[PDB]
């Protein structure tokens, strides 16, 4: 009969779909071990219908200052550095706080320095730039 | 490149010779408020270091209050760089 | 019959240990193109060595670099290292002194269970050894005769423990008796 | 300088792999508390 | 699946069919109808999601036996998906 032990393994059992070697005989049993089975039969066909999709498997201003974890930086003086500095804006002269906050200096001393810096921090840290050059390194290996 | 073939029209139209150089500092420019100095091309420009800039330089404020930019030869913006699998127990994503 | 699974016991512990040892020694585990020592060519790779064949330089064999997420550091580690087929091989030598022990201080019967947990967890062993290199390689080719020999100590090292176990009992069934 | 620079089903073991993780820790888990309950018993021999 | 799942399952079912049969039968102080043949088909009816006709009944044999229900859950839903 249904023991804790016994009860506990009816039900791993019924859950897994895997057929019984006992079932409880009483009424008050039998209303338990309905609702459970109905409640594995919605929850597993549930779980099968949705491994039908997952079977195998940041990008504006405001995107980047929802990023913390990324740290993004501009040539030292250049002038996007420069341009953040005179800023009136709210988002760019919340980068320049960011860019003379974060520490160390997220500033390069050169672009393709800013670009090596980005293409080897594995995405933890990122440049600020001007848009002429990200197309043409986009665009080439 | 692409300067390079433009200072090449700069001298034809202007009529001058050039002779093209880097900027050792590497940057295209700011300034020092404390310092009062220059860096990179506006610093070469505004120190004599040199005497003209067909180059990637980019017009400024701050730049065009101590050097002399020319018209602007393009626009361009800021924008943003960045770099460019099923886990063990992916079992449990469903 | 009795007096045979001995026999068969201590046969099967040598086969698996030979199988398994020389399975984790010889590198003929996987035929890849890869590239040899540091083009492509195809390549017989094993758990250390990856060497070239059908090459201007066959022949040439080179340890392979297991490094270029967390989870990807400890794989990569559990695979550089073989920990898992390396056990294995040190479980089944435990395994088989326990049957040679047998013999000796036999009135004990109870060293004997001892070789069959050996034997069962040599190849459980073996098993999670399989999924880890197979996993790490995903991260065309095929699987040469090391592999397979590393399978077939598997199943034999399963084998012997079963008939371990089996003995075990007997010797209790007529102790009790 | 900038366009002609141009340069740019079956399911694997490594998405079940964690069920056959969990499953040979399993039956590592079961042979432990099997051989501890011999050993109990074994000693619980009345001397 | 891919041609490796399918060889793990085979060295699967018969570890987990090993196992049953080990941590059912070893202990003298027991002395289960779970012989190694029994366990054998206990372990396939498992896999294909048919009946038992015997269910482990000791705390060990129970674990085995989940974990094994487990796996069977998630890979035959995945093979069928």
């Amino acid at each position: 009969e249904f023991g804790i032990f016994n009860s506990l393994w009816f039900s791993l059992g019924a859950f897994m779909r895997q057929g019984c070697d006992i079932s409880p005989r009483s009424l008050s049993g039998r209303i338990v071990g309905g609702v459970w089975w109905f409640f594995t039969l919605i929850i597993i066909s549930s779980y099968t219908a949705n491994l039908a999709a997952f079977l195998t498997v940041i990008e504006s201003a405001e995107d980047l200052s929802k990023q913390t974890e990324i740290a993004y930086g501009t040539l030292d003086s250049g002038s996007t550095k420069e341009f953040f500095r005179r800023s009136k804006i709210a988002v760019f002269d919340k980068m320049w706080t960011y860019m003379r906050s974060a520490e160390p200096s997220v500033f390069v001393r050169t672009t393709a320095e800013g670009v090596a810096r980005v293409r080897k921090s594995k995405g933890k840290y990122a440049y600020l730039l001007e848009s002429t050059m990200n197309e043409y390194i986009e665009q080439r290996k | 490149g692409y300067c390079v073939d433009l200072a090449a029209e700069i001298a034809k139209h202007c009529g001058f010779k050039y002779k093209l150089t880097i900027v050792g500092d590497g940057k295209y420019g700011a300034r020092d408020a404390d310092t009062k100095i220059w860096n990179g091309m506006v610093g070469e420009l505004v120190y004599g270091k040199a005497d003209i800039a067909i180059a990637p330089l980019t017009i400024t404020l701050v730049r065009e209050e101590v050097i002399d930019f020319s018209k602007p030869f393009m626009s361009l913006g800021i924008s943003i760089m960045i770099k460019k699998k099923p886990g063990v127990f992916s079992f449990l994503d469903p | 019959d009795r007096g045979v699974q001995m026999l068969l016991t201590t046969v099967g512990a040598f086969a698996a240990f030979s199988l398994m040892t020389i399975a984790v020694g010889t590198d003929y585990w996987l035929y890849s193109r890869g590239v040899c020592k540091t083009e492509e060519v195809m390549t017989h790779s094993g758990l250390w060595r990856t060497c070239c064949l059908e090459g201007n330089f066959k022949g040439l064999c080179k340890q392979i670099d297991h490094f270029p997420d967390t989870a990807e550091y400890f794989l990569r580690a559990v695979r550089a290292s073989s920990i898992f087929p390396i056990l294995s091989v040190i479980l089944l030598f435990m395994g088989g002194l326990c049957i040679a022990a047998s013999e000796f201080y036999k009135t004990r019967h109870n060293i004997i269970l001892s070789a069959g947990i050996f034997f069962v967890s040599a190849g459980l062993s073996n098993i999670i050894g399989i999924i880890v290199y197979i996993s790490a390689n995903a991260g065309s080719y095929s699987y040469g005769w090391s592999f397979y020999f590393g399978a077939l100590s598997f199943i034999i090292a399963e084998m012997v423990g079963v008939l371990a176990v089996h003995m075990f009992i007997d010797r209790h069934k007529q102790l009790r008796a | 300088w900038w366009y002609d620079k141009g340069e740019c089903s079956a399911l694997s073991l490594s998405n079940v792999a964690g069920v056959f993780y969990i499953l040979v820790g399993g039956l590592g888990l079961a042979m432990l508390v099997a051989l501890i309950e011999f050993c109990y018993k074994s000693r619980a021999e009345a001397k | 699946l891919a041609y490796e799942i399918w060889m793990c399952i085979v060295f699967a079912y018969i570890g987990v069919s090993v196992v049953l049969f080990l941590v059912s039968r070893f202990s003298p102080y027991e002395w289960n109808e779970f012989g190694i043949f029994n366990s054998l088909w206990f372990s396939l009816g498992a896999f294909m999601r048919q009946g038992c006709d015997i269910s482990p009944r000791s705390l060990s044999g129970r674990i085995v036996g989940g974990v094994w229900w487990f796996f069977t859950l998630i890979i035959i839903s995945s093979y069928t998906a």
